[PDB]
């Protein structure tokens, strides 16, 4: 169980690949986490008909 | 005897109050909350030493 302080805001990207996490959870004091700017811009391209590329 | 532990524990709590410039901070208003009102928290903050980095 992870779980987000009330002082945490998330200004980070968190990228699992091949990653079989079934068990984890990830739970916050708060109701609400906001995201700010993340420090460095990562962006995945999806390839399809319509190609778009999205920083998640 | 405790009034020494507690003049210790107040100097804690002045060494932490001056070091909380460089942190941020969150307080949460509400029944179940840090503050019981909006202008319980300002109070607070109005009386913070150091102004931390963000609240």
């Amino acid at each position: 169980r992870v779980i987000l302080l009330k002082d945490y805001m998330m200004r980070e990207q968190l990228f699992l690949r091949d990653k079989r996490y079934n068990h984890i959870t990830i739970t916050s004091e708060n109701d609400i986490v906001e995201a700010y700017e993340t420090e460095l811009n990562r962006q995945v391209e999806i390839k399809t008909n319509p190609i778009f590329r999205v920083k998640p | 005897v405790n009034g020494l532990a507690d003049d210790i524990q107040k100097m804690k709590d002045t060494y932490e109050a001056l070091t909380l410039s460089n942190t941020d901070v969150t307080y949460t208003v509400g029944q179940k909350g840090d503050f019981d009102t909006l202008n319980h928290c300002f109070e607070h903050i109005e009386d913070l030493i150091v102004q931390p980095k963000s609240i």
